[PDB]
RNA sequence: GGCGUCUGGGGGGAACGCGGGGAAGUGAAACAUCUCAGUACCCGUAGGAAGAGAAAACAAAAUGUGAUUCCGUGAGUAGUGG
RNA sequence: UCCGGCUCUACCUGGCUGGAGGGCAGUGAGAAAAUGUUGUGGUUAGCGGAAAUGGCUUGGGAUGGCCUGCCGUAGACGGUGAGAGCCCGGUACGUGAAAACCCGACGUCUGUCUUGAUGGUGUUCCCGAGUAGCAGCGGGCCCGUGGAAUCUGCUGUGAAUCUGCCGGGACCACCCGGUAAGCCUGAAUACUUCCCAGUGACCGAUAGCGGAUUAGUACCGUGAGGGAAUGGUGAAAAGUACCCCGGGAGGGGAGUGAAAGAGUACCUGAAACCGUGCGCUUACAAUCCGUCAGAGCCCUCGACGUGUCGUGGGGUGAUGGCGUGCCU
């Protein structure tokens, strides 16, 4: 159990959270994380790429000249693969790259990725990013700089939290993600994880039950 | 294009940076203006011949309209609800340009 | 049948629908049954979708389901086949 | 609810229909044609939109490097003389409809129930006809006629109306399900000629559409039809004024340009192919055109004198030895 010190924009510590040993203390498995993060990237890649084969090129339906007597090579169309302008013989076709990864494999990847952050003291929890009902990224930038000095950070913010989300959007390295949509690739890509107190409890309660 | 014919502009970037001039023509299609006394070319004119010196157009992104005070200024707009007009306003001092 | 008068049709369109007609190269290491295939093509027709639809249905002794259509399974199984 | 006239006629009893309160629905499959009012509801034009002329250095040019500020609900993407959140178009975020069209909503309007419903008893009539069923020849169902059910086409034959009829894979009996030969029905579903906004571990001029350029154009064919090739000067045209040779083309001075090894035959400019200059070699010689030795000449790098060696490098090679292309 890791005790995460909760902070506030005013700089006053509020309380503490207890990260479960199940979720935040798994031994990282590099071979398992690599398979998972490759699976998400493959699902990101859209297979919109195609070329017209010898059959789908416009024309070339007639034997251009006789079989015998001409003195040139035997040719069966004006669009065969060897021609200029002919079809593409083994070309790319539009295909989907998403692959089916078992639920237990995917979940265990996230636990390993999160457990790694907890060990090195990168997981932070914050009650709220800014003063309510008024977005202001100058305040959010000052807060985030106080917490972590690293270039990249990931902010887990509840879906209904809009002043926080719309405040830290514009920042260069900051990525914001809903606690339900937490995934391996995003977690590993971050130097830190800046949870929201309502989000951190929601994530913990979702799995621990 | 926020810069009209007859305005006084300040050159921002180019070999003539810092020079002041008055706009002669505008080419809103290609976002270029011709400004008095900047970007002088040496043209070989054959008629009788001459080597003349005119002004080639400046891309409007490279000029800034001088404020009535005398400072370069981005132009903003105020909506006059009386006549529905849209008057160009200097950003620096808020006065009409 | 002839008049006079009112309203309609006629032609076009890339794909999708529905109802008809319907091959051969090909596989069978030949070939006629069979496959290719009710595919290609042709015909008549609409619509923004069409077709189907309110049990003369499944079911198997369970006091079960309860119009049609469309996905996933059942299943490349029960079967069928010079 | 009330009233009236009919139930041959008038009179007291049971029904039919019209006209006035009350509900109930409506552009629908359940009937149809309209008519107004409204809705910051939508579509078809747009408008606003924060922050550096910052200093120093390289430069033709700063958007490059270093150092300071500033905005950020805006650090999406393009452009501007080279990598721009603060120069421009914009983005985040807001605002905008006279008129037309589309969605709703409230009413005029339309139709229907109230002359009507609720629950009980024992019999006759009705419940879709040349249909169902059967037979002959076919189609199609996992099922190629097989023991061949259900569905269906053509030719004959041709029934019942509820203890009726049809299905429960020939058929028969029992049980079970259903009530054919009448008709409408939205949602779940397929598509993209076209229009709007986007995306790409897609192509980048022999690729991608056949078509970045006269494109189904040129051209071929009587006709159906077949069907190409051609993108890049520069930041700006500032596209070379003027003089000289020349009929011109073309060129040489001089100029623009950062560059003319950017001059409208224009970015970069390879190979085949074609020359010009220089060094070595070759006109007594049998040569898959090389290879291993190798005299001479020429160039180069060192140390030592005039030129002479060296853990040297290059180019040519007189002469000797060996030697029968590559792929199928």
């Amino acid at each position: 159990t890791l005790k995460v010190d909760v902070k506030t924009p005013a700089g006053k510590t509020d309380g503490s959270v207890e990260l479960p040993a199940e979720l935040f203390d798994v031994e990282p498995n590099i071979a398992l994380m690599h398979q998972v993060v490759t699976a998400q990237l493959a699902a990101k890649r859209q297979g919109t790429h195609s070329t017209k084969t010898r059959g789908e090129v416009s024309g070339g339906g007639k034997k251009p000249y006789r079989q015998k007597g001409t003195g040139r090579a035997r040719q069966g169309s004006t669009r065969a693969p060897q021609f200029t302008g002919g079809g593409t013989v083994h070309g790319p076709k539009p295909r989907d790259y998403s692959q089916r990864t078992p639920k237990k494999m995917i979940a265990a990847a996230l636990r390993g990725a999160l457990s790694d952050r907890a060990r090195n003291d990168r997981i932070h929890a914050v009650t709220e990013l800014v003063e309510g009902q008024t977005p202001s990224t100058k305040s959010a930038k000052t807060f985030l700089g106080t917490l972590t000095e690293n270039k990249k950070v990931l902010v887990v913010i509840g879906r209904t939290d809009e002043v926080g989300a719309k405040s830290v959007r514009n920042l260069p390295g900051v990525h914001v993600i809903s606690p339900d949509q937490l995934n391996t690739y995003d977690v590993l890509n971050a130097d830190d994880v800046v949870f929201s107190v309502e989000a951190l409890n929601a994530y913990i309660s979702a799995n621990s039950k | 294009m926020k810069v009209h014919k007859g305005d006084t502009v300040l050159v921002i970037s180019g070999k003539d940076k810092g020079a002041k001039g008055k706009v002669l023509v505008a080419y809103p299609d290609r976002n270029k203006v011709l400004v008095e006394g900047v970007n002088r070319i040496k043209k070989h004119t054959a008629v009788s011949g001459g080597i003349v010196t005119q002004e080639a157009p400046i891309h409007v992104s490279n000029v800034m309209v001088v404020d009535s005070d005398g400072k370069p200024t981005r132009v903003g707009y105020r909506i006059d609800d009386e006549t529905g007009k849209k008057v160009r306003i200097a950003k620096t001092n808020g006065k009409d340009i």
